[PDB]
RNA sequence: AAACUUUCAACAACGGAUCUCUUGGUUCUCGCAUCGAUGAAGAACGCAGCGAAAUGCGAUACGUAAUAUGAAUUGCAGAUAUUCGUGAAUCAUCGAAUCUUUGAACGCACAUUGCGCCCUCUGGUAUUCCGGAGGGCAUGCCUGUUUGAGCGUCGUUU
RNA sequence: UAACGAGAUUCCCACUGUCCCUAUCUACUAUCUAGCGAAACCACAGCCAAGGGAACGGGCUUGGCAGAAUCAGCGGGGAAAG
RNA sequence: UGCUGUAAAGCUGGGUCGAACGGCCUCUAGUGCAGAUCUUGGUGGUAGUAGCAAAUAUUCAAAUGAGAACUUUGAAGACUGAAGUGGGGAAAGGUUCCAUGUCAACAGCAGUUGGACAUGGGUUAGUCGAUCCUAAGAGAUGGGGAAGCUCCGUUUCAACGUGCUUGAUUUUUCAGGCCAACCAUCGAAAGGGAAUCCGGUUAAAAUUCCGGAACUUGGAUAUGGAUUCUUCACGGCAACGUAACUGAAUGUGGAGACGUCGGCGUGAGCCCUGGGAGGAGUUAUCUUUUCUUCUUAACAGCUUAUCACCCUGGAAUUGGUUUAUCCGGAGAUGGGGUCUUAUGGCUGGAAGAGCGCGGUAAUUUUGCCGCGUCCGGUGCGCUUACGACGGUCCUUGAAAAUCCACAGGAAGGAAUAGUUUUCAUGCCAAGUCGUACUCAUAACCGCAGCAGGUCUCCAAGGUUAACAGCCUCUAGUUGAUAGAAUAAUGUA
RNA sequence: AAUAGGGUGAAGCCAGAGGAAACUCUGGUGGAGGCUCGUAGCGGUUCUGACGUGCAAAUCGAUCGUCGAAUUUGGGUAUAGG
RNA sequence: GCGAGAGACCGAUAGCGAACAAGUACAGUGAUGGAAAGAUGAAAAGAACUUUGAAAAGAGAGUGAAAAAGUACGUGAAAUUG
């Protein structure tokens, strides 16, 4: 809600910066095997559980 | 109308993030952690659960210090600095 | 079977006493030297409903005989006190209704309420509207007096104890039919959660003794024991007689 | 008509909660927060209220004059005018009575 | 007779068997004895020139010092980076450090980034108010120091 | 036993498609098209009669018969499914 | 492609393929599948079938675009119809917010659209909350149980202050003087509680930013006023008044602080309506017409009241008086006064704002000028606040923090000088965390964009007893796969 | 914290009429009640309606019960598997 | 736990649940529950360029020992399908 506290702000600040794509330049290392970010979280699908 | 009508009155969380574990297992009303026994000096566990204890055991996080106990043992429990070299 | 209904009232979960309401305990003053040996006085400021007390309380202001303060104590008020009044308490106060006096101050007939069983228990015996306790006698010489209790006991007590002289107001208060499940409800809502109460023959075998069958019936004698245990102690229990009551006891 | 909305988190209808509307200068109708109101000062001996004594939620007499909280007589902000002039014909009787309850003393302690 | 149905072969699909591998597991053997109030295990949150995770680390943050070694790193870029040299890279080694918020977790409290108090320094015209920096204030128990309590009790003076 | 009753029951008046005995009408379906597109169920399959038979056959024996591919309905059977 | 063997099987021709593999003598075993309503994975028929039918309803054009039933804009027709499909919030969610780009997957048709995808941007507080208080309760300590994990207890069989107040002292020592009934702590974003309003402003924030106008608390502190030679003010018969106008320990009291119903009264907002000053609509005919703007915040001063109280006077022929019959020798009616300022009026705030028109500017960032912004009325109206009353109960309808007054009389105080920050004015500061958006027939929970469930605030006209139903205004939507027909059987 | 609009008309009170009195009668006023009709709300009677591989692991429609208190409800809090 | 060496052990539905960013994703209020997922090539040499298309793609071409190796990647069985 919006009212909310720092602990529970400082969670979903940490949700939100996990929530991107592979940068692409990645994918282009050596031995590298990540195709993709497999820990994309959608907010209508996946609940944080917070 | 125990079914869908009685699942949509579910916004009072029993429980909230515990501050020992960080687990979202902290009870609310009973003032303990249902998954670490906080604020309990021991940590729960079971030898019922072995499960349970692969989780959350040492090795699972950083063992920040322990990991150079058997580095630091192998030469002794050395104090000073290294010489250079003649 | 299951824990009866009996058993569930000791742990005291939902059936301790609802006191948020309640203006304070009604007891005497602590005995002290000014009422072992004179008298004080001190005058009453209110006369307040209690809530879940048929009995309604007075609010009496004492001096404080050894720093400058004023005490107020919770008395149950006698029928006939009013605001305002000079209230003595002691072995030299005058025979008054709501005067405290010691038992052995008292004359035989003497009518007086909230009487204490031990010297400075602060009042226990007929406190409810209505009720008093009369002085049958004094045996001078052990210091004890003989009192005849609201529900006609004899009992014998120290002549040190305390009464207050006249008889608890409110009384009269069970003439009135309650006539409504609302008023009883209003009744208990102030005091405790007994009520309303499911007659035990109309449950089933876990949850009584007396359920169950293809007819309600008791089945068994309900008429219980004294050394009977926790769990069967559901009915008329040590009754040394049963059916209605003709004649004198 | 316009309608108005509360101006705090607060949705509920508390005593803590009441609303005027008020006619702003920019002609809308909005929602104006009320403060609960002040109880009268009341005599310590009838229970009545005290005259030329303000009106006002408890903090707010700390930054008040003086002459708002009181009453220039014995007993001013404390009690009505009434009972100050009960207790005080009671006070001199009293004492009064007194003496004459020991002056007979001293005329019954030397007769007898 | 076509179409349709069914069967078969070739080719193409669907699908992921079979075959061959394998920085993983499993079992057995050998050797060793090393967590923590000097703050552990765990948690949370952060940290890279361009990173989400994993791995690493703690505002000195994919690391600092030291020792050894001896030209890299690499997907791209770029030095106020380096090459017969106190010199690239290196968890190679590692004995000096840093180590946020926590956690046995310790000023009190904690569903709050809540509330104190003490010492030193410092800003605001300040011993008292406000701000800042640093250092502190848990509990049980032990040894000792100091200040005490008790007609518990000893000697003296009335 | 007055009052009360989404309690059970009988009768009377009113009322009526409950019925004699059905008919007509409207919207949304079903129908057809474009797009989208499941599930239950499935030994193999799918025309009858009689016989015998685990005594009520789709198949066996003996007869009747028997002509591609199908659409809308339907609820006799599949001793249909769950 | 064949051959061999009764068979289990073995060998071979051709094709594909790319790194290991076989025969024979022995050893060894997690060693041979058609089934177990077997396990895991995959794929069918059914089958282009059932179906995609609640919530009145869409149509024309233009633009964009490869492409438009579905995107945007305009025109229209509609609906929700103020107990809303409106405008906000609490819980819950967590970036869904906003702009730009974009259509592989998703939006059970489509898709140029989107709560999807990608890249960025965005949440500003002394005054709003949390923070503090206590409630039901929770729960350390001293203790007492229990093998023990821990259990009881909450001031309890306790030597329980990390006390204060001054005079200080600078000698960084102290001198003391009063306490210690109760009191760890946690427990409310709906209870209690210090203090902020208006206008403007963004793509997205605002009681937070900008402009202006205030207020509170804490601290420092000077000037003026007030006061003193009758040391700690005067006036009024009084209710009490005032710019101020000593007061420690301790004590007493008040506020905080309280159910529900009924009718009545007052105010406020809205509704209704008259004149006038503007704008828009209708005008075949009628209509001095229909619609619309004419507003005034917190705060400051002055005034303003039911009830209550005071002085005078002494009342039956009893009087006064409410919608509601209560009051008076315990002093009525009458006459004269005092008080609370709830609520209104005036003035300041403040017309400089906002609003409505007119006239010009111009790529223009943004405007500039002028004019008006006035005076009323009405009520069993609606909602709401307050007031004075009345009824009701075997029901009598929280606490604490906090603040004030009073009692008391400690101590200190002038005269050529003294006191006080409860009078005015002036100075400084106000930390931390939250703040975007949804709040639901798509942002929550029901596996989902599910006809379910989920607390509350504001509330126009007509009809009407009515906040019902029905029609309409402001606001908001026009979302639910479509097209052609109209057999049977259905559902309504 | 929430709960339209009506009906009925209890005590109390005013006035009038009758009576030797005890008392009676009439008209108003008043606004009581786990009273009544009836919205929101809360519930869930009947159609044994729809649906029954649903919108839904209990819903939809009409009909219905109750609707100022033994009322409804948010948050906090307590009670835990013989 | 730390560090080593081995095996008539398993060989990706096996072997630890985990050969992979595995106690991960995800579910549940919670205690707890808990997967799937290895292989182009020697080397990305990962298809320049032309053409049709709005684009995805296609047809040529090119790289390569091989494209009967194109990241939907070794081989590529059966069901099922053209
Ligand atoms: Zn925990």
């Amino acid at each position: 809600p919006s009212q909310k506290s720092f602990r529970t702000k400082q969670k979903l600040a940490k949700a939100q910066k996990q929530n991107r794509p592979l940068p692409q330049w990645i994918r282009l290392r050596t031995d590298n095997k990540i195709r993709y970010n497999a820990k994309r979280r959608h907010w209508r699908r996946t609940k944080l559980g917070i | 109308g125990k079914g869908t009508p009685s699942l949509g009155k579910r916004h009072n969380k029993s429980h909230t993030l515990c501050n020992r574990c960080g687990r979202r297992s902290f009870h609310v009303q009973k003032k303990t952690c249902s998954s670490c026994g906080y604020p309990a000096a021991k940590m729960r566990s079971h030898n019922w659960a072995l499960k349970a204890k692969r989780r959350r055991t040492t090795g699972t996080g950083r063992m920040a210090y322990l990991k150079h106990v058997t580095r630091r043992f192998k030469n002794g429990f050395q104090t000073g600095v290294a010489k250079a070299q003649t | 079977g299951r824990v009866i209904r009996n058993q569930r009232k000791g742990a005291g979960s939902i059936f301790t006493s609802h006191t948020r309401l309640r203006k304070g305990a009604a007891k005497l003053r602590t005995l002290d030297y000014a009422e072992r040996h004179g008298y004080i006085r001190g005058v009453v400021k209110q006369i307040i409903h209690d809530p879940g007390r048929g009995a309604p309380l007075a609010k009496v202001a004492f001096r404080d005989p050894y720093k400058y303060k004023l005490r107020e104590e919770t008395f149950i008020a006698n029928e006939g006190v009013y605001t305002g009044q000079f209230i003595y308490a002691g072995k030299k106060a005058s025979l008054n209704v709501g005067n405290i006096l010691p038992l052995g101050a008292c004359p035989e007939g003497t009518i007086v309420s909230n009487v204490e069983e031990k010297v400075g228990d602060r009042g226990a015996l007929g406190r409810t509207s209505g009720n008093y306790v009369i002085i049958i006698g004094h045996n001078p010489d052990e210091n004890k007096t003989r009192v005849k209790l609201p529900s006609g006991a004899k009992k014998i007590i120290s002549s040190d104890a305390r009464g207050v002289i006249g008889v608890v107001a409110g009384g009269g208060r069970i003439d009135k039919p309650l006539l409504k499940a609302g008023r009883a409800f209003h009744k208990y809502k102030v005091k405790r959660n007994s009520w309303p109460k499911t007659r035990g023959v109309a449950m089933n075998p876990v949850d009584h003794p007396h359920g169950g069958g293809n007819h309600q019936h008791i089945g068994k004698a309900s008429t219980i024991s004294r050394g009977a245990v926790s769990g069967q102690k559901a009915g008329l229990i040590a009754a040394r007689r049963t059916g209605l009551l003709r004649g004198t006891q | 008509a316009q309608r108005v909305t509360y101006r705090r988190r607060n949705p509920y209808n508390t005593r803590s909660n009441k609303i005027k509307v008020v006619k702003t200068p920019g002609g809308k109708l909005v929602a104006q927060h009320v403060k609960k109101a002040a109880s009268r000062v009341k005599c310590g001996d009838c229970g009545s209220a005290l005259a030329g004594i303000s009106t006002l939620r408890p903090r707010q007499y700390a930054q008040v004059s003086k002459t708002h909280k009181t009453v220039q007589r014995a007993y001013g902000g404390s009690r009505c005018a009434n009972c100050v002039k009960e207790r005080i014909v009671r006070a001199f009787l009293i004492e009064e009575q007194k003496i004459v309850k020991r002056v007979l003393k001293e005329q019954q302690d030397k007769e007898k």
